[PDB]
């Protein structure tokens, strides 16, 4: 019964820092990264109140997404008595809220990022998930908040963006292809030595290390996971461990495959932890019930998980990856949210030998501090 | 109308059975003579009431709220008429002390458990059996306040009521003391002539065995008042009889908004049935003297304990000697010469060390088998504790302190951590523990005896090395133990056959009662083969070898 | 043994049907047997069969009536009791007296099923109405039977005007329980 | 009768006994061969021996002490609520042993209790037996009660259930 | 008016419906009433067939129509059962298209929907109200109000003077019904990649309670309603029918299966069909799956009956695959990684209830595995405290955590299958002795064996007799349930004497082995190992449903134990440790510290003492306080004589 109209390309693009009072109640286009999200709930679209002194029932109203309907005087009994929500017949709409934060790169040198809250109504819920870069076009509204006035001590109004359209951040997606392109790929595959071209075309800026290129290309392309009557499971991911002398073009190749891979997450051994590799628990502002976030491995499912300076990671974090390497699943038990998560991703790791250099005489066992199991995996 | 009829019916029932009248008379006479105090309560058997009148029995079992109070009133009237007190006292005249009732006998489908209690059993008399887990503090509850008006010189009184005090509902009476008389005269509360009863809430948990596989235990709250206030402690097994009830608005009031949660249900306890020392009689002393005169009693006592175990007779002798301890001397200078023996066992695996520990535990008056390897539960020594958020400091007594003038049977002494070693050294050396932590300064006695077992460090005892080398404790700890025993597992064919057969017997031994070898599954609370033991080849076994002096062929029944 | 286990000291529904079919019923013949070979049954009278005229009512055994209906050579006459009005009257009679049983024919359950299956277009009343009325009668009879089972003793019992099928239903339980009670009483003396 | 498995098994149960004579050579009766049996000694004997010893003796060889399944506790439980009582745990052959006991001692007090219990249990037995199943698309209480049935009650239930099922199948057969 | 018409329509539907000859719902209601079951199950297909208008009304506003259906059912029940009962309950079965849990939205508010999911948590029964007696505080006016669970009631605010909320409830003359709260999680398959499973609260009443347990796949038919907790509402589901995926014919089939003459071989074949070799481990896992008969003694000492196994081999041996298959096949199983979890994960941990702030006990993997099998992987990485906790748990099968505000204990009757990496002592022989069976898997480098394994794996990649040589997981699971719940066989006297003679022969076998004069044999056997030899024979007997275990089971168990534990245990030195300790003590004065690596270079590299003799001696010395470990054992400091 309702067809919403969405504006796509607003010429004026703003940032979370430059929003001022002059932009209130106008269409604004902003860019940011989602760092929070709440569940989907139904919200009343047309309300119908009633009285308690006389029992009269008020007419239909429109429920603004930011402020609740308030009535301070009746019309039938025309008294200032209490009221209540009635009229079990109502029409609902979906409602969700996300927290949009400024992109870390856009922030001037070492300044605090600025965040706002975005309200997504019907047809827009579940259109984005945490850790995405999005552009939001909507109405920049404000409303009276008693808590803010009590806290700050001045008449300040809360502000939120009522979303009108959400887009991801050439075109829309490079990975997307067309029917015309699919014909080109078949033609190229017919080349007798296409495999050699693919290997050569990978990291051309790096001169040597053809074995690295072969291995990493094989890892990127991936395998075919297999299941046998639900009794035997075979992983399809390919794991590659890079080991060698300090200056050998190791980290740069990982950075390249990060760009090339569809869904990739880059983590460094020093700057990582098990809590950030499995999941983190948050509290939902609406239901006040503990939910569970996604980890680095989870965010890279059906993709690649690149790890740099692998040898530098602590023992506990290095155990956290044992499960994902072979079990292809991560188990979590926090705050009574016991469950199992899906993590089917290939891992490419780069490290330097213990002692700073590879002694060709000694075997790989003593060269690197990793234990025999992980080395076998 | 109906109340009077039921009161008359219960009066007739009490008249028919003279046992209850005799019990009431006995309680009253004992109370009067001792003027430590017998409570006003009578235990009736549901079977007798069923025999006398089925209607009253069914009413009590299905409608206790409407059938119990009449019985209480009838019993109170009988007691008051039977009373012959010549001169009461102001405390007695104004006391609100009616006569309560308790039930025994056989219940039908009303004998349930905390898990089986559902909404269909509400407002019915039930018998719940389980384990106590919580026990709230004992608090007084106001049920009557007596005031004095100086101007008019008259004593006034007022009665209060609460949902947890009466089976029949009434309008709640807030606990606000009347301040002025109806005529306007000012009143002064007379605290000594009021009436306060105790109140305690406990939680009963389903017995673990009855719990269905893959299900957590369920619990039900119980309320006890007056005499049944301090009768249970956490962990005890009880059989509580009471009336299942529902309390509160349960969200039905407009103030609440959940609209899904249900009402709160508890049990109003009527009685509790529970689920050290033996008072010596006149002839038991004669028997003990008779055994003492016999000039072989030491061997008899030594080998009576742990008769199953083969060999290790000297250990049994020493264990009995430890159990009976030695005189403790207290010099005038405050010096305290230790008078409690200690024993330490070290040996190869499988030498019945745990069996000896179990037997001393069973035969010892006091014992706590707090293993030295991470003694979860009760710690080996006292250590204060605080709450995570409230930070409630409290001195939690350990195993050593909880064995004053007794025995503590430590297990696996070789798994102790440095903290436990340091604590135990001081505990044994000084015999007392002084806590000076978290602003708490106190001294707690620890006079006791210690028996412990400790396996070697390499898994097997080496004869070439000293016992202080096969164990890895410092000389400070080992020196405290008065006697140290080293035992080794020796292999002898006949001994092997004996042990094998003895162990095998039990497996073929069965739970007699159901098709042999198949899926395997108190009456009252108030309350010369006796001395000697008939020989049993199954249990004693080696005890015969003991009197035979290591001779298997010897058939000297001991 | 020579007799199966379930056929000892009781009957089977097939045998009850066998017994019920041995009774007479009225039919409308569609042929003319009367003269201007012929039946010589031995267990049942053969004179009536040899002398039948089309559309003229006659009496023959139920088993022979069903055999004729199989070939569509006669039209069975539904008994008077089966009609609706009689069923409502009997239901009212049962409802009025909560202690006594109605006076329906002993074969009021077997015959009902046999006629409802073999002859579904001979009745003068709707079939569904008859099925519903029979179901109501059966349910009321079941209630009364359940209420009457509480008076078993060691002397005797009386169930006036109870159909054969219900007696067959209840024969094992009642007989065994009464036998056990009688054994206990005899042992007591 | 003589050739009846249930009857044979019932006689095999163990009843308490008290020897009031001093007989030698009967050691194996108590627990060991080749040891005279003292007098005024309690032991457990099978019924098929205890009955004959009691009847045959001026003075019987044995005096049957009150059994454990006919104690006041069991009588009170039976009188309180017959239906929920679990007779199977008490004894798998409760009714046959009870009848034999009354016949032996001709006690007119147990007969009334046994008869009332049997009648009350038979009410629920018939209630459960007559409740069949329906496959409309094309029991927990039944199982709970069925586990508490003596052997005789189980046989009666099986027979009644078979009769009801046969009648229903014939009635609703297409 | 309209309500009476709808009630009459429902009554006529119930009393008139009939498919071929039997009144389905009438007979069903009678049967349910007979056994004190007050409920009626109606297939929506029949309702649509009889009259589409009734189903239209029912689906339009279920919250308003369903109570009338219950009233009609109650009236018909009274008509059918009482000669001229609580309000019955309506249970619905449907075959409509299932709506994915994640796709539920505002469009489906107050409509009957069918969905599926996995239960993750269940609450304890509450007590809802159905008939309240109310009395006024001031004028004491008695009144009663009836309540129905469905919402599209509260105490009166105006007395029927008296102020607001003047009524109080008389609880001695009211009636209540049971209620339960469940949580539903979307199926793992339907969860989109990179997202997380969503949960939905559900409510059931009366005869729909205690019908499911956590971890069971269910199909739910109910009303998608919203309850108030800017202007948002919390969705939830009101259950009307439960159909979980979880007789005599199967008994006949199982009995025929047991009659097969090679039941043991087929069962050992079904264990890990995809893993080659390791036949002894396969048989041991079969025995563990079936388990041993329970033993209980009147005195109080009840022997253990469950079986635990230890797999200790080098990597690339399919131990984890075996554990996964064991987890899947067993009716109740928990697969847990030792390092992934902690002491809280296993056994039990004492926590606090947030809502009520009371200390409570929450069970671990073993508690959740009670009555089943727990497959623990990577026994080595598990912390020592957790290992000793597991030691206690398997020793007593009753995790004893009863302190800290509460004194509750839980049962942990379970079987433990442990896979541990090679030792190359933290893995002391004591914990091994606790294990009934120890297995050291070692693939021999035989060209034939290598080619055979290669062919097997290639066949796996390029890829089912099930015609008398193997059975699928479902049949095996039901088999295990039947055999564990029905048969509890016991050994035989002749078998008992033969096993005693077997132990005698084992001790004599060591007596023969100890040809050495001065050197001492470590252990021939222990009594705990003797008990281990028993309870596997009963496992074989229960496998074949044999009431009494014969000599065949005895010899099978003897061979199985001999092939696992004696050799593994066997798979001078102390005197060398004495010299090593003396040299270490002499070398280091008091207060002088030398690096542990330097000592290893001095002795281990010099080969005078092996590395296994270094750690042992160092532990023995440190435990006596004569030496101290520093820098994670990289520096050795003497601390006295
Ligand atoms: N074969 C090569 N061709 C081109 N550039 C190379 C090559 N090998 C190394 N380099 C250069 O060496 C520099 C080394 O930095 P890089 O980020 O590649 O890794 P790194 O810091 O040396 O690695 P590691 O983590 O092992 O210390 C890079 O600038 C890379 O361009
Ligand atoms: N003298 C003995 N007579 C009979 N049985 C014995 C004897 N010595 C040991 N046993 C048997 O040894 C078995 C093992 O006992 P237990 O487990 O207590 O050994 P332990 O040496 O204390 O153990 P651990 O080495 O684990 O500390 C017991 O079942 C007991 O039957
Ligand atoms: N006979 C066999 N048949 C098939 N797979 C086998 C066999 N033996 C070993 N495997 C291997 O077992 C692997 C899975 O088990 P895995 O090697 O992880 O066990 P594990 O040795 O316990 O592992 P880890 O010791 O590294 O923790 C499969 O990838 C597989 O091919
Ligand atoms: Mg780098
Ligand atoms: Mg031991
Ligand atoms: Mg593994
Ligand atoms: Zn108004
Ligand atoms: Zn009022």
């Amino acid at each position: 019964s309702e067809i919403h109209v969405r504006i796509s390309d607003f010429p004026t693009i703003y940032s979370l820092r430059e929003l001022r009072e002059s932009n209130l109640s106008s269409l604004v286009r902003v860019t940011g990264v989602v760092t929070r999200r709440t569940g989907v709930f139904p919200q009343l679209k047309y309300v119908k109140f009633n009285c308690l002194k006389c029992g009269s029932i008020l007419g239909p109203f429109f429920q603004d997404s930011n402020e609740e309907i308030r009535i301070s005087f009746c019309t039938n009994c025309k008294s200032k008595g209490p009221f209540r929500v009635n009229g079990e017949k109502t029409v609902y709409r979906n409602y969700q809220r996300v927290t949009l934060q400024e992109a870390p790169g856009t922030v001037p040198p070492g300044r605090l990022p600025r965040h706002r809250e975005v309200i997504l109504l019907a047809d827009l819920v579940d259109v984005s998930k945490p850790g995405e870069e999005v552009e939001v076009t909507g109405i920049y509204k404000n409303n009276y908040d008693g808590n803010l006035n009590a806290k700050n001590g001045f008449p300040v109004f809360a502000t939120i963006i009522e979303a009108n359209s959400i887009k991801r951040r050439e075109g829309l997606d490079v990975f997307s292809w067309t029917e015309e392109e699919e014909r080109e790929f078949r033609k190229i595959s017919r080349d007798r030595g296409i495999i050699d071209k693919i290997i050569s075309s990978m990291a051309p800026s790096i001169y040597g290390h053809r074995d690295i290129k072969t291995a990493v290309a094989c890892s990127l392309f991936g395998g075919v996971p297999k299941n046998v009557n639900g009794k035997h499971s075979i992983r399809g991911d390919i794991n590659v461990l890079l080991l060698g002398d300090p200056g050998t073009a190791k980290s740069q190749i990982l950075k390249y495959v990060e760009k090339t891979a569809h869904r990739a997450v880059f983590a460094t051994g020093q700057g990582a932890s098990a809590v950030g590799l499995t999941a983190s628990v948050r509290k939902d502002p609406i239901t006040k019930e503990w939910t569970l976030e996604g980890g680095a491995l989870v965010l890279a499912d059906k993709g690649v998980c690149l790890i740099d300076e692998f040898d530098k990671m602590n023992d506990q974090d290095r155990t956290s990856i044992h499960e994902a390497m072979e079990q292809q699943s991560i188990s979590i038990s926090k705050a009574g949210i016991v469950t199992t998560l899906q993590a089917r991703c290939s891992i490419i790791a780069a490290a330097n030998p213990n002692g700073g250099r590879y002694n060709s005489t000694l075997p790989l066992a003593q060269n690197v501090s990793l234990t025999e199991p992980i080395l076998s995996r | 109308a109906v109340f009077g009829d039921r009161v008359r019916r219960f009066q007739e029932f009490l008249d028919t059975f003279t046992s209850y009248r005799d019990s009431v008379r006995s309680i009253q006479v004992y109370n009067s003579n001792n003027a430590n105090i017998l409570p006003h309560r009578i235990i009736i058997s549901l079977d007798d009431l069923r025999e006398f009148d089925r209607s009253f029995w069914s009413g009590i079992l299905v409608e206790p709220a409407y059938f119990i109070p009449p019985a209480e009133k009838a019993l109170t009237d009988l007691a008051d008429s039977m009373d012959d007190v010549p001169h009461p006292n102001a405390s007695a005249v104004s006391s609100r002390h009616p006569w309560k009732l308790s039930f025994k006998g056989s219940f039908g489908a009303h004998a349930l458990s905390p898990r089986t209690l559902t909404a269909q059993h509400l407002n019915k008399l039930v018998s719940v059996e389980g384990i106590v887990t919580k026990t709230s503090l004992v608090r007084p509850k106001l049920i009557r306040s007596v005031h004095y008006a100086a101007k008019t010189g008259r004593f006034h009184y007022r009665d209060y009521t609460d949902a947890t005090t009466t089976l029949t509902t009434r309008i709640p009476t807030p606990a606000i003391y009347p301040t002025e008389d109806t005529e306007g005269n000012k009143l002064t509360t007379e605290y000594g002539y009021s009436t306060f009863i105790d109140h305690q809430r406990i939680t009963v948990q389903e017995m673990p065995e009855m719990a269905p596989a893959g299900q957590l235990p369920r619990s039900i709250d119980v309320i006890l008042d007056d005499d049944l206030v301090d009768k249970t402690k956490p962990g005890d097994r009880v059989n509580v009889v009471g009336v299942f009830k529902s309390l509160g608005a349960g969200g039905m009031n407009q103030s609440n908004s959940n609209t899904l949660i249900g009402f709160k249900t508890l049990i109003l306890g009527n009685t509790v049935y529970p689920l050290a020392r033996q008072m010596l009689t006149d002839f038991d002393i004669r028997n003990i003297n008779k055994l003492s005169k016999k000039k072989d009693i030491f061997d008899i006592l030594s080998q009576s304990l742990a008769p199953s175990i083969y060999g290790h007779d000297h250990i049994k002798k020493a264990i009995l000697l430890m159990l009976m301890g030695g005189v403790e001397k207290n010099l005038e200078n405050g010096s305290h010469l230790r008078g409690d023996i200690n024993i330490l066992m070290v040996g190869d695996p499988s030498t019945a060390k745990s069996q000896l520990l179990r037997f001393v535990l069973n035969t010892a008056s006091l014992a706590i088998a707090t293993t030295g390897r991470g003694s979860s539960g009760v710690g080996l020594t006292a250590a204060v504790t605080t709450d995570r958020e409230t930070g409630e400091r409290r001195l939690e007594a350990g195993a050593m302190v909880l064995a004053d003038r007794g025995v503590v049977c430590i297990d696996e002494f070789d798994k102790m951590t440095d903290v436990d070693r340091v604590a135990i050294h001081e505990v044994m050396e000084q015999q007392t523990v002084t806590i000076a932590k978290a602003g708490i300064h106190t001294t707690l006695n620890a006079r006791c005896s210690v028996i412990a077992a400790a396996n070697p460090v390499f898994g097997q005892y080496d004869v070439n090395r000293d016992p202080h080398q096969n164990i890895a404790l410092p000389d400070s700890l080992l020196s405290r133990f008065d006697l140290l025993f080293v035992v080794t597992d020796d292999i002898n064919e006949i001994r092997d056959r004996s042990i094998s057969e003895h162990v095998l017997r039990t497996h073929r031994y069965l739970p007699p009662g159901y098709l042999e070898g198949e899926p395997v599954r108190s009456l009252a609370v108030g309350e010369e083969d006796h001395v000697f033991e008939k020989f049993n080849p199954l249990l004693q076994a080696g005890a015969k070898l003991a009197k035979n002096k290591g001779n298997y062929n010897g058939t000297e029944i001991p | 043994m020579s007799l199966p286990a379930h056929l000892q000291q009781t009957f089977s529904p097939e045998e009850i049907q066998f017994i019920v079919e041995n009774e007479p019923i009225k039919i409308f013949p569609r042929i003319t047997t009367r003269q201007k070979t012929r039946w010589q049954l031995i267990t049942t009278d053969d004179k009536a069969l040899n002398n039948m005229v089309a559309m003229r009512s006659t009496e023959v055994v139920l088993w022979i009536a069903l055999l004729l209906k199989q070939q569509s050579k006669c039209s069975i006459v539904a008994p008077q009791w089966l009609t609706t009005k009689e069923l409502d009257r009997k239901i009212q009679y049962e409802k009025t007296h909560p202690d006594r049983f109605s006076e329906l024919p002993w074969n009021w359950l077997v015959l009902a099923r046999i006629l409802f299956n073999k002859a579904k277009d001979d009745f003068h009343d709707p079939i569904h109405e008859l099925r519903g009325k029979i179901q109501d009668l059966r349910e009321i009879r079941q209630i009364k039977v359940l209420k009457g089972l509480k008076y078993l003793n060691e002397s005797h019992l009386q169930l006036d005007n109870l159909s054969l099928l219900e007696i067959n239903e209840l024969r094992p339980f009642i007989t065994e329980i009464m036998d056990k009670l009688r054994e206990i009483h005899t042992a007591s003396l | 009768g003589y050739y009846d498995i249930d009857d044979v098994l019932a006689d095999g149960t163990e009843f308490p006994c008290k020897f009031q004579y001093d007989i030698p050579g009967l050691g194996y009766l108590e627990n060991n061969p080749g040891r005279p049996i003292t007098k005024n000694t309690k032991l457990s004997l099978p019924l098929w021996l205890a009955r004959i010893l009691a009847i045959v003796g001026p003075v019987p060889f044995v005096e049957l002490l009150p059994p454990d399944m006919f104690s006041t506790k069991v009588m009170n439980a039976i009188k309180t609520d017959p239906v929920a009582l679990d007779l199977h745990s008490i004894n798998s052959h409760f009714f046959s042993l009870a009848i034999k006991w009354i016949m032996l001692f001709s006690e007119k007090e147990l007969a009334n209790v046994v008869s009332e219990l049997l009648l009350q249990r038979a009410q629920e037995l018939n209630h459960h037996a007559s409740s069949l199943s329906i496959d409309l698309n094309a029991n927990i209480a039944t199982s709970t009660f069925l586990l508490k049935l003596e052997e005789m009650e189980k046989e009666i239930y099986k027979k009644s259930h078979e009769s009801y099922k046969d009648t229903k199948r014939w009635m609703f057969k297409k | 008016d309209d309500n009476t018409e709808i009630i009459k329509s429902f009554k006529n539907f119930i009393l008139e419906f009939r498919l071929d000859s039997q009144f389905i719902y009438r007979d069903q209601l009678r049967n349910n009433i007979l056994v004190k079951n007050y409920s009626l199950t109606v297939n929506m297909e029949h309702l649509i067939g009889y009259n589409e208008d009734i189903y239209k009304k029912l689906s339009d506003e279920p919250s308003d129509i369903i109570p009338l259906f219950e009233t009609a059912i109650t009236q018909v029940a009274k008509r059918i059962s009482i000669l001229s009962l609580p309000t019955f309950q309506l249970i619905l079965n449907s075959n409509a298209n299932q709506i994915p849990l994640r796709d539920l939205d505002s469009e489906h508010v107050s409509k009957i929907v069918r969905l599926s999911g996995i239960i993750i948590s269940t609450s304890v029964l509450s007590s809802r109200a159905t008939y309240l007696s109310i009395m006024c505080r001031n004028c004491r006016h008695t009144t009663s109000i009836t309540i129905n669970n469905f919402n599209s009631v509260s105490l009166p605010r105006s007395c029927l003077n008296c102020g607001p909320d003047p009524y109080i409830i008389i609880h001695e003359s009211s009636k209540f019904i049971d209620q339960q709260f469940l949580k539903l999680q979307e199926i793992p398959e339907l969860v989109p990649v990179g997202e997380m499973p969503r949960n939905l609260t559900m409510t059931c009443d009366r005869y729909l309670t205690n019908k499911v347990i956590p971890g069971t796949r269910v199909t739910i038919v109910g009303i998608y309603s919203i309850y108030n907790s800017v202007a948002i509402r919390t969705p939830y589901i009101k259950i009307l029918g439960i159909q979980s995926d979880v007789t005599e014919e199967e008994e006949e089939e199982f009995l025929q299966l047991s009659r097969n003459p090679k039941l043991y071989e087929i069962l050992t074949n079904s264990i890990a069909p995809s893993i080659f070799g390791n036949e002894d481990i396969k048989k041991a896992i079969v025995c563990l799956l079936m388990g041993g008969s329970k033993k209980i003694l009147p005195d109080g000492m009840r022997l253990r009956g469950d079986i635990n196994v230890l797999l200790l081999g080098d990597p690339g041996t399919a131990k984890s695959q075996l554990l996964k298959f064991v987890e899947k096949v067993s009716p109740i199983a928990v697969y847990t990684s030792g390092k992934g979890s902690s002491a809280a994960g296993l056994t039990a941990s004492v926590q606090r209830d947030p809502m009520t702030r009371e200390f409570y006990l929450e069970g671990g993997a073993m508690v959740l595995a009670d009555g089943g099998v727990v497959c623990i992987d990577e026994f080595d990485k598990m912390r020592d405290e957790d290992r000793v906790a597991i030691h206690e748990a398997m020793e007593q099968q009753t995790i004893s955590i009863a302190k800290a505000g509460i004194t509750t204990v839980l049962n942990s009757r379970t079987s433990v299958l442990a896979a541990a990496n090679p030792i190359y002592i933290d893995f002391q022989t004591t914990i091994l002795s606790r294990f009934d069976m120890i297995f050291i898997v070692k693939d021999d480098h035989n060209e034939e064996r290598d080619i055979s394994i290669a062919n097997h794996v290639i066949n796996i990649h390029t890829g089912q007799e099930e015609n008398g040589s193997e059975i699928s997981i479902e049949k095996m699971k039901r088999y295990i349930t039947y055999c564990r719940l029905k048969c509890a066989p016991r050994l035989s006297p002749q078998a008992a004497e033969k096993l005693s003679s077997n132990f005698v022969t084992i001790r004599k076998q060591l007596l023969i082995n100890e040809l050495e004069s001065t050197e001492r044999s470590s252990i021939p056997i222990t009594i705990r190992q003797l008990e281990a030899i028993i309870r596997i024979t009963e496992s074989l007997a229960k496998l074949e449903l044999s009431p009494i275990a014969q000599e065949r089971h005895v010899d099978e168990a003897i061979r199985l134990f001999q092939a696992s534990t004696m050799d593994a245990a066997s798979q001078t030195s102390l005197s060398e440790i004495r010299r090593f300790e003396q040299e270490l003590k002499r070398r280091l004065p008091i207060g002088w510290s030398t690096s542990y690596q330097t000592l290893r270079r001095e002795f281990v590299d010099t080969h005078r003492f092996s590395q296994l003799a270094l750690d042992k001696a160092l532990y023995a010395l440190e435990k006596h306080e004569t030496i101290q470990l520093r820098h994670q054992g990289q520096n050795i400091y003497r601390s006295g004589v």
